[PDB]
């Protein structure tokens, strides 16, 4: 709240509004907690959002998916066990047991 | 979940759950301080609003989301919709392994085929380049070639025009009306980023070249590219199913010249001479003694299968034109001259191909179709038809009437 | 009528789809109905075989393990 | 009446504005 | 003819002199925005007057009160340019200066004190550029002004349809500029009834009681009284003669002692000439006929004073004695006839529920604000802040004019709120037309059409700022504290500033200028919309609004409209149009007296033009301008016929009148159908510009005007000669009567050079004047893209052949030879804006660091040493253009990839890859890159560098204006110095610099070396004020969004050429997509070996009717005829004179034209220039519907060698045997659009997937896939195809497990499907679920 | 209307007969844009009692 009482004397009184380091000045605090203040501080914006067109397209139709897993990856996954499983039966039966241990 | 800028963005039910959790918990707290009834009800009927807005919004108030003016949507609307369910309406999910670009013609393909462009296929493909490249050991492991289809060794190739050869690909134009909206073709590899595609299928899209886009679909399980080469194929619809009769018809250009190749002039080189066959018959007009239509007696051998599914033959003299004569060569055993010896109008042209269906059967009306084609746009270029500002004649009597 | 025909469809799975959904649901769901399947439109949405042309072999086949033993 | 739309009203069944009686 | 028409002149054909020339294009966007910001001492249209409303504003009661006084635009923050880069807004500040006046508590009102706040900061406003467009962040948006309702009074029908008995209805609607809707309607019971804006209906007469009107007063008001005496006994009636007209006589009718009629005979024009001559006043009438009859006003009992009978009520045989004998003279009742004047509004009161002017204050209160309880100063205050309150209601000037005008008054201008007068006056109108004197408007007149523009609209978001703002201002001088705030604490800049911000950044009317093509500017700015803010919708109208009225001719273009959802909502405006003063649309006429056609023109708006008889834009006059024939075809009323030698009043001005720029440049646009025309003009603004700006070799002769008008060509300031020329600048040396006496001057003009527009192409000047060439005032000196020597060449003509070619033109497609990819004519230039944001992430912050885990090298090697490329470097797909790395740490890997780091040996680090890299396939050259950083973050060394480069490429600029310049004013300082005390050798050999002492004999000539004196100290200061500034621009940390530390911006130029699939078409509309690029051995070509560049099938044309595209093809062969024989000729060298004789042979064609031409012009050096110039073709112009004639093109062939029949033998390069028949070869003007094919193409196998319902869906730019819809699901259906089905919305879109199960057995060589369940079903189960419905999967 | 257009394409048309030919134009690209609307509809009504 602080904050934003700030900005309105000084938003005419320099014309525009002040720079981001200049209510740090006028801030108690380390002043450049401003940004990360500044951020928490948002409100979460609806993932239903209309966007573009307004062909019932919304904002959570465009989020991906970051945590699957591509299948140009997992089919190397798959691959990599058949990979070292057979390169360690080309070695002696204790080189395959102390390397699958270490 | 989060997203860019490190702002936050979260479906509206979350809203409306908070609301009703505060609410009802502020209830239960309201019961053990024993407050009075007019507070308690009042209470309970804010509950109430907080449970219908939740489950079906726009019933009462239409409650409105925090700090937008827009109503949150609620668990009704996200199963509603226009019209009925957003799931499978139009439209109706994404789909992978796909593509599309601008088309362009290729006369030179067969009916059972189009030309696709090389990058398209390229990144169509991709799985099967990659089992392919590692079933004859061309690559290490997938990995390798992941990395050499993306540095496209020269070597790829050839392993691609294995995976493509007896693989159908599904082609679909944009206003889908009736079944032939999607038909399957075997894919040709062309240098270039347009897709090609067959004249004659051009009337079955009702696909003008005006810049419409068409979308091409890989049939990946097998029992997909045995339904795509058995059902969706070009060759095994070439009949309307609303009425029997062929919709590969030959369109425009190639009837053209079908047209001016049979039809007849007063007076044209080699008029009234005789000739042993259309052979010999196609030497003289290449060789430039015979005009293409000149009114000419040639010894055709015309068939005719009615003896017990049998084909009798039968040899005359016609009286015919050049054209005509040349023509002859196509038309496959059982079909009399009679058929071939008209002017060849659009109309005649279709009837053609329909009795041929329903004589000789499929397979030879499919390769038939090919060679009309062929012919028709080959000899539509010979005659050289254009259009002047002095090939529109006004009558003279025009001032007059008026 | 045409559009009044299409109106009455067993299948409630179906009715939802071009329907208002809301009451399709409700009505739907006091009486238990229970939805066979048995449609196209349904098994469209569930995302299995077409009970016609290649599936029709399926689901003729499926449909007379039912009621039996 | 005729095109497209009177299509619709055949489908549609609808009862015309002046019927006759049979 | 001026300089820049000495090079290359045009030929015209057509005969109509031409009386007006085009006007600037421009005109309407540029007036309007300058109207709206500018000091006007009055209320004109402006910030001036939107002020004038809203003030003075004072507090509530208090008697503390606030006026303005004056306001000031502050100098831009940034110019035109600075402002796009950077992104921010081209605006100015508003400085308003404000006087807050105390009234003494309590006294005779004088102030205690008044400070003057000078200008308080409100708002920056938008500037709009000298082109007539706005920068909102960093991109250039038009504002389309809109076509709406004209405000006033509107009498409309509704007949037909509504409750399908017929008898039409009548409604009027009086809709103000702002303020709430009021519309009176009738019923199938002619009951009038009232709404206000669309809310309940309410019966009518319950405003003239909320206007303090008893039934007494509504009765007099609109009905007449018929009075009854009551004269010896039982009733006598005044009879006015005219009374009896259309009914029949109720009883036997006598009178002046003569029975005129008796009973049962119809009144016919003989009863009533009888009773006006004779003069009867008086008769005696029976008791019965008042049964029917209303009484007019009340009526009551003298003794016993109670009410005999209310007002409105229906008398009786009985009620007529209960009054009688209460000593009752007079009866009033109603004069009431079916036909002439309706019973209605009696009728209406019976259904009146109210009473008095509180019940109707309640009812009112209560119809727009329901269910809260009603209030006496509630009612009383909404009612009149209805229509009566200068705040929430006006009209304006232009509603009170057609509202005054509608009614047939005098007063054109009058208050801009309703008064009693006129609600009253309204209803009285709508009344006579019901009766069936007078007529009902129509919404699609273009006289009740009214035209906004950027200055009206803005001027009413900036009043909503001022209301919402209003609220906030009395709030605050409510509580204020004495002499301590003032007239800046209370006032804020977010209120005002975001209503203004709110409009041009996301407003239904700002959008995206259409740039890719001049046309295309141009014809956004002139363009016309029904939809947004006060407009209807696409849904809502409506064939009648969309279709093209009887109006529309020479106001908006019939066939310029756009093809899609919204046909006819759009249009354009025509060539000559303007609006007129009150806002409508009015054309110039010439104006006819007697029988001479004069050249005075005369503007003439909808409903001006429409008394006037107006004759044809084709018609032959001659001499002193008599029409030569006795009648002439022309149009009066709504309709067109041949019409006599005198009547006409007017006539039309051009031929070209009717249509729009865009359809003013189709060459011989009367021969095309007017689909494939509409078509043309659509498509001719999405042709990119070319590579070689050619000219068009047919054409129309507006392309000058379009070129200049639009401001993508440099026009000269001030005549004069050329001093120096470079690709970068132009320095003109103005000539003495152009130039100002004080600081001399020259005119230095700064090219645009290559740089990126919104559609991503090409935007870049060129000289088009050689060194020390006179240029005088308004000749073109640098040509923009796709223009040539001052004409507007939108893409190149070339060599066309009509014939089927072995189906390679199947279709529409196009078959073209190698020659032209070749010759990289038609190639275009992209210029593609890729960026980097370093963002900052909970993990930590992003590096540009060039410091990439696991990368080569070769990736480094066109990358400095910080991780950016360098500039030039030609770059392909995959390369990496800014090194950009991004913190995740402690990856917490597996047990096999934990083995393969140790056998390999590799570190793998604690930071990801963001890195930028060339998209897939797209290749170009790097010629630019930008930084932006955060202040007070670092800069690195090559964001340092660049600034710091700018720097010193900033202080070039700046010099160089300066020296030529101090040249410049130095040797108008010589000339002076020679003027009186000429010394020559003596004077320059002493420094420059030691020339400001020498003085003058008495003289101006002393104050003329003073003023430059003057003059030139301000330069040395003004460059240095400029020169500190713009470093200082340079220096300071640019301003970003929350959380990114720092943005690089590439800009990548792509040289695409041609190549399969894309799209052109020519300007009649015949459309193509290129099918196969042929070698030149392939093309047919002539038997002077000449092949042909492109191959049409003639088919197209016969279809879809254009014959002009034939007719352009012709006449443009004859045009490159005149080009070969030129070109042999100078190739021939033979002379001057045989030259110019042949020359001025093709410039006569035969008789009566227009053109004239030579030799007035040097016999040698000019014309000589000419003729190098007119080898490549010459250049013709064909009027739109003025062009050229066959027996002209047929003539004109005749002199090119050419043969009449237009077509020719060809010989196939393949067999090179012949062609049968002759086919048609000629020059076709064609376009390329920008639909291009490696754009459009998009493939997709495994890509992203959307996180709610997963579904493929494109992230990195490789697209998602194809959407499959319902339509494409039947077609799937109607084969027996399950398979394909099943697999297409399981497994290969919607089923998160079956995806991969499939993909891994794809690699393994084994097709099959593992379906499972799609997952749009499967949450579709949990929503239902989510809600007290149980639905379960049962049995097995 | 009651005056025909008289002259045709190989002719000129001049300001009068082109500016009455614009509204059946107009009228017909906007007939058949709704009629590819309508079209539509029935299908989906058609399938859906199918
Ligand atoms: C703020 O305005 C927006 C929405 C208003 O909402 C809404 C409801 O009110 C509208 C008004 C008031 C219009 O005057 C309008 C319009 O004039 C137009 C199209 C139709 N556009 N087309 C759409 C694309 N398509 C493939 C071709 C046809 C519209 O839909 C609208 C439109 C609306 O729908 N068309 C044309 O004028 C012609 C024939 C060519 C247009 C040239 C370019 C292409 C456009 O100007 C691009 C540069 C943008 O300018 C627009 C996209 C605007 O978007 C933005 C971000 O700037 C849009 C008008
Ligand atoms: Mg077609
Ligand atoms: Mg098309």
């Amino acid at each position: 709240n602080k904050l934003n009482r700030i900005s309105r004397q000084m938003l005419q009184e320099m014309g525009r509004e002040p720079t981001p380091e200049e209510l740090a000045e006028r801030m108690l605090m380390p002043e450049d907690k401003i940004r990360k203040v500044l951020k928490i501080a948002k409100e979460p914006i609806s993932m239903e959002t209309p966007i573009g067109d307004d062909e019932d397209s919304h904002l959570g139709d465009f989020i991906e998916d970051t945590t699957l897993e591509l299948p140009l990856d997992s089919a190397t996954t798959e691959s990599l066990r058949a990979a070292t499983h057979d390169v360690l039966a080309g070695l002696t039966a204790r080189e395959a047991k102390v390397l699958r241990m270490r | 979940v989060p997203l860019d800028g490190g702002r936050f963005a979260t479906s509206d039910l979350n809203d409306l759950y908070r609301r009703v959790i505060n609410r009802n918990n502020r209830l239960k707290r309201l019961l053990d301080l024993a407050a009075p009834d007019i507070i308690v009800r009042n209470e309970k009927r804010m509950l109430q609003e907080a449970v219908d807005a939740l489950l079906d919004n726009g019933r009462r108030g239409r409650a409105i989301t925090g700090s937008n003016k827009r109503p949150l949507k609620s668990l009704a609307d996200m199963i509603k919709g226009k019209q009925g369910r957003f799931r499978q309406n139009l439209l109706g999910k994404r789909v992978d392994y796909s593509g599309r670009s601008v088309i362009t013609v290729g006369p030179y393909l067969r009916l059972h085929q189009c030309g696709l462009p090389k990058k398209m296929a390229l990144e169509l493909f991709k799985p099967f380049i990659y089992g392919k490249l590692e079933l004859r050991g061309l690559a290490t492991t997938i990995k390798a070639a992941k990395k050499m289809v993306e540095r496209e060794e020269a070597v790829v190739w050839d392993i691609l025009d294995e995976v493509i050869r007896e693989h159908p690909v599904l082609l679909n134009r944009a206003p889908t009306l009736h079944r032939l909206g999607i038909q399957a073709f075997e894919p040709v590899l062309i240098e270039g980023k347009a897709i090609q595609l067959h004249p004659l299928v051009c009337a079955a899209y009702n696909a003008d070249f005006d810049g419409d886009q068409m979308a091409v679909h890989v049939p990946l399980t097998l029992e997909a590219q045995l339904e795509a080469r058995a059902l969706m194929m070009s060759t095994n619809n070439i009949l309307s199913p609303a009425n029997g009769e062929p919709i590969i018809v030959p369109s425009q250009d190639v009837v053209l010249g079908l047209y001016y190749m049979t039809r007849d002039c007063v007076n044209a080189k080699g008029e009234g001479m005789v000739l042993t066959g259309p052979k010999e018959a196609e030497r003289l007009y290449r060789s430039g003694l015979a005009s293409l239509h000149a009114r000419v007696k040639v010894r055709i051998t015309e068939y005719e299968k009615d003896a017990n599914g049998e084909l009798v033959a039968k040899t005359s003299l016609k009286d015919t034109t050049v054209g005509r004569a040349i023509l002859w060569m196509i038309v496959p055993k059982g079909l009399p001259y009679s058929i071939v010896n008209q002017a060849l109008g659009k109309k005649a042209i279709s009837k053609m191909l329909n009795t041929c269906y329903r004589i000789l059967g499929l397979k030879p009306t499919v390769i038939f179709a090919d060679q009309i084609m062929y012919t028709g746009f080959a000899y539509a270029a010979r005659s050289g038809a254009s259009v002047g500002i002095d090939d529109m004649v006004i009558p003279e009597k025009k001032h007059e009437i008026i | 009528g045409i559009t009044k025909a299409s109106l009455a469809t067993e299948s409630f799975i179906s009715a939802a789809s071009f329907q208002e959904t809301t009451r399709v649901l409700t009505e739907a769901a006091v009486a238990g109905k229970r939805d066979e399947l048995r449609g196209l439109k349904e098994n469209v949405i569930v995302g299995r075989l077409i009970p016609a042309g290649t599936g029709y072999a399926y689901h003729q086949d499926r449909m007379r393990r039912r009621a039996a033993g | 009446t005729g095109g497209l739309p009177r299509v619709a009203d055949l489908f549609e069944a609808r009862r015309p504005k002046e019927p006759a009686i049979l | 003819y001026s300089y820049t028409e000495k090079k290359r002149i045009r030929k015209d054909f057509g005969k109509r002199p031409q009386v007006l020339d085009v006007p600037y294009l421009l005109s309407i966007q540029l007036d309007s925005f300058q109207k709206f910001i500018e000091q006007d001492p009055e209320g004109q249209y402006g910030l001036e007057a939107a002020f004038r409303s809203v003030f003075p504003i004072q507090s509530y009661s208090g008697n503390s009160e606030l006026q303005y006084v004056s306001y000031r635009l502050g100098e831009p923050v940034f110019d035109v340019q600075e402002c796009q880069i950077r992104g921010v807004t081209y605006s100015a500040p508003l400085r308003v200066k404000l006087r807050l006046v105390i009234y003494e508590r309590e006294a005779p009102e004088g102030t205690v004190k008044d400070i003057k706040e000078q200008e308080v900061y409100m708002g920056e406003i938008p500037l709009m550029t000298d082109n007539g467009t706005f920068v909102i962040n960093g991109t250039e948006r038009v504002i389309v002004s809109q076509l709406h309702r004209s405000p006033g009074v509107f009498f409309d029908s509704d007949k037909g349809k509504t409750h399908s008995s017929g008898k039409v209805l009548y409604n009027a609607r009086i809709i103000p500029y702002r303020g709430s809707w009021l519309d009176f309607e009738f019923d199938p019971k002619d009951n009038l009834f009232v709404r206000i804006d669309r809310r309940r209906k309410l019966p009518a007469t319950i405003i003239l009681r909320a206007l303090n009107y008893t039934t007494e007063q509504i009765l007099d008001l609109f009905f007449e009284k018929v009075i009854f005496e009551i004269r010896d006994n039982k009733l006598q009636m005044e009879l006015v003669p005219e009374r009896l007209r259309g009914e029949t006589a109720s009883f036997d009718i006598e009178a002046n002692g003569k029975v005129y009629v008796e009973k049962g005979r119809r009144i016919t024009a003989r009863h009533i000439r009888q009773l006006e001559k004779d003069d009867v006043k008086l008769i005696e009438v029976p008791v019965e006929y008042i049964a029917g009859k209303v009484v007019a006003k009340d009526y009551i009992d003298e003794s016993t004073g109670e009410l005999i009978c209310a007002a409105n009520m229906e008398l009786s045989l009985d009620l007529l004695a209960k009054l009688s004998q209460s000593g009752h003279k007079r009866i009033e009742t109603l004069f009431t006839n079916d036909l002439d004047h309706g019973p209605y509004i009696s009728e209406t009161l019976r259904v009146d529920p109210t009473n008095d002017r509180l019940s109707a204050l309640v009812e009112i209160y209560r119809m727009m604000r329901p269910g809260e309880p009603p209030t006496r100063e509630a009612a009383e205050s909404l009612f009149e802040n209805l229509f009566f309150s200068e705040d929430r209601y006006d009209l304006s000037a232009v509603g009170r004019m057609k509202f005054n005008r509608s009614l047939l008054r005098e007063e054109i201008e009058g208050s801009g709120i309703l008064s009693k007068d006129d609600i009253i006056d309204v209803m009285k109108k709508l009344i006579d037309i019901r009766n069936g004197k007078g007529e009902v408007d129509d919404i699609d007149h273009l006289g009740n059409r009214r035209i906004r523009s950027v200055g009206e609209m803005a001027e009413n978001q900036f009043r909503v700022g001022l209301v919402r703002v209003e609220r906030a201002v009395k709030e605050r001088l409510s509580l204020g504290d004495l002499d301590t705030l003032m007239p800046q604490d209370m006032i804020n800049a977010k209120p005002i500033s975001a209503a203004v911000k709110e409009f041009f950044g996301s407003s239904q009317l700002s959008q995206f200028m259409v740039q890719n093509n001049p046309l295309s500017e141009i014809t956004h700015k002139r363009r016309i919309s029904a939809l947004g803010p006060g407009g209807l919708t696409r849904e809502r109208a409506g064939f009648e609004v969309r279709d093209v009225h009887p109006t529309h001719y020479g106001r908006v273009c019939p066939i310029e409209t756009p093809e899609g959802p919204n046909i006819g909502l759009i249009n354009s405006l025509s060539v000559y149009a303007q609006t007129n003063e009150y806002g409508f649309l009015e054309t110039p006429y010439r104006k006819v007296t007697d029988g001479v056609v004069t050249d005075e023109i005369h503007y003439l708006s909808a409903i001006e033009e429409g008394n006037y008889v107006i004759a044809q834009a084709n018609s032959n006059l001659d001499e002193e301008g008599h029409f030569v024939e006795d009648l002439v075809t022309c149009r009066s009323k709504g309709e067109s016929s041949l019409f006599s030698r005198d009547q006409v009043d007017y006539m039309d001005v051009s031929t070209q009148q009717v249509v729009s720029v865009g359809a003013s440049l189709i060459p011989f646009l009367e021969h095309d159908d007017a689909n494939r025309a509409l078509m043309g003009a659509n498509m001719q603004r999405q042709a990119v510009p070319t590579l070689r700006a050619d000219k068009p070799l047919v054409g129309t002769g507006m392309e000058r005007a379009v070129a200049v008008d639009s401001g993508v060509t440099a026009v000269a300031k001030r005549g004069g000669v050329v001093q120096y020329v470079d690709a970068s600048r132009i320095v003109i040396k103005v000539n003495e009567d152009e130039m100002y006496p004080g600081e001399a001057g020259i005119d230095i003009y700064n090219l645009t050079k290559y740089t990126r527009s919104n559609q991503n192409t090409c935007i870049n000047q060129m000289p088009c004047v050689s060194l020390g060439e006179p240029v005088e005032r308004g000749d073109v000196l640098a040509d923009g893209p796709s223009t040539d020597l001052g004409e507007l060449a939108l893409g190149q003509n070339m060599r066309v052949a009509f014939m089927p070619w072995n189906g390679y033109n199947f279709e529409d497609s196009i078959l073209v030879s190698e020659r032209v990819v070749q010759e990289d004519r038609f190639t275009t230039i992209h210029i593609q804006e890729l960026a980097c944001v370093s963002r900052d992430t909970k993990l930590g912050p992003e590096e540009i660091t060039a410091d990439i885990p696991n990368v080569g090298e070769a990736a480094l090697s066109k990358l400095d040493e910080s991780g950016i490329v360098y500039i030039g470097a030609e770059v392909t797909g995959g390369d990496i253009l800014v090194g950009k790395v991004t913190p995740k740490g402690e990856t917490q890997l597996t047990p096999e990839e934990k083995l393969l780091r140790a056998i390999f040996g590799e570190k793998a680090s604690d930071v990801k890859d963001s890195s930028l890299r060339v998209p897939n396939g797209v290749s170009g050259t790097v010629i630019d890159v930008q930084v932006f950083t955060r202040d007070g973050v670092e800069k690195d060394k090559r964001a340092l560098e660049i600034e710091e480069m700018q720097l010193k490429q900033a202080k070039k600029d700046l010099s160089e204006e300066l020296q030529i310049l101090e040249a410049g004013l130095f040797s108008r300082i010589r000339a002076v110095l020679v003027a009186g005390g000429v010394e020559a050798e003596k004077l320059d050999k002493l420094p420059r610099d030691r020339w400001l002492e020498l003085g003058l004999t008495d003289e101006e000539k002393q104050n003329q070396l003073e003023q430059l004196a003057e003059q030139y100290d301000e330069l040395k200061h003004e460059f240095e004020k400029k020169l500190e500034a713009k470093r200082r621009k340079i220096t300071q940390g640019d301003d970003l969004a929350p959380g990114v530390l720092k943005i690089v911006k590439v800009y990548l130029a792509v040289k695409r050429r041609i190549q399969p699939g894309d799209k052109m078409a020519g300007r009649h509309g015949n459309k193509g997509v290129i099918s196969k690029i042929n070698p030149i051995e392939d093309m047919p070509y002539d038997e002077n070996g000449t092949p042909v560049d492109i191959v049409l099938n003639p088919l197209g044309v016969p279809s879809r009717m254009n014959i002009g595209q034939i007719l352009e093809t012709h006449l443009g062969m004859a045009a490159k005829g005149i080009g070969d024989k030129i070109n042999a000729m100078l190739k021939q060298q033979q002379e001057v004179a045989k030259l110019r004789e042949f020359i001025q042979r093709a410039y006569d064609l035969g008789a009566d034209v227009r053109q004239k031409v030579d030799l007035s012009t040097f016999s040698d050096e000019e014309v000589m220039r000419l003729a190098e110039n007119l080898r490549k073709g010459m250049p013709i112009a064909t009027p739109v519907f003025d062009g050229a004639k066959e027996a002209e093109i047929k003539e004109l062939l005749k002199l090119g060698d050419l043969p009449t029949s237009g077509q020719i033998r060809l010989y196939d390069g393949r067999t090179g045997e012949q062609f049968e028949r002759p086919v048609t070869v000629g020059y076709m003007y064609m376009l390329k659009l920008n639909h291009l094919v490696d754009d459009k193409m998009h493939a997709r196998s495994t890509g992203s997937y959307s996180l709610v319902t997963q579904q493929p869906l494109g992230g990195k730019a490789q697209f998602g896939g194809q959407r499959f819809g319902e339509m494409e699901v039947w077609a799937l259906e109607a084969y027996g195809a399950a398979y394909t089905l099943q697999e297409m919305l399981t497994v290969k879109s919607d089923d998160v497990n079956g995806r991969t199960k499939m993909y891994k057995n794809i690699v393994d060589g084994n097709h099959q499907m593992e379906p499972g369940m799609p997952e749009s079903f499967n949450v579709l189960l949990k929503e239902i679920r989510s809600l007290g419905i149980n639905i379960e999967l049962e049995d097995e | 209307i009651e005056t025909p257009i008289t002259a045709n394409f190989r002719e000129g048309l001049n300001v009068l007969q082109y500016f009455i030919s614009t509204h059946g134009a107009r009228k017909g690209l906007a007939d058949t844009a709704l009629k590819t609307a309508n079209s539509g509809y029935l299908t989906r009504r058609l399938v859906d009692v199918a």
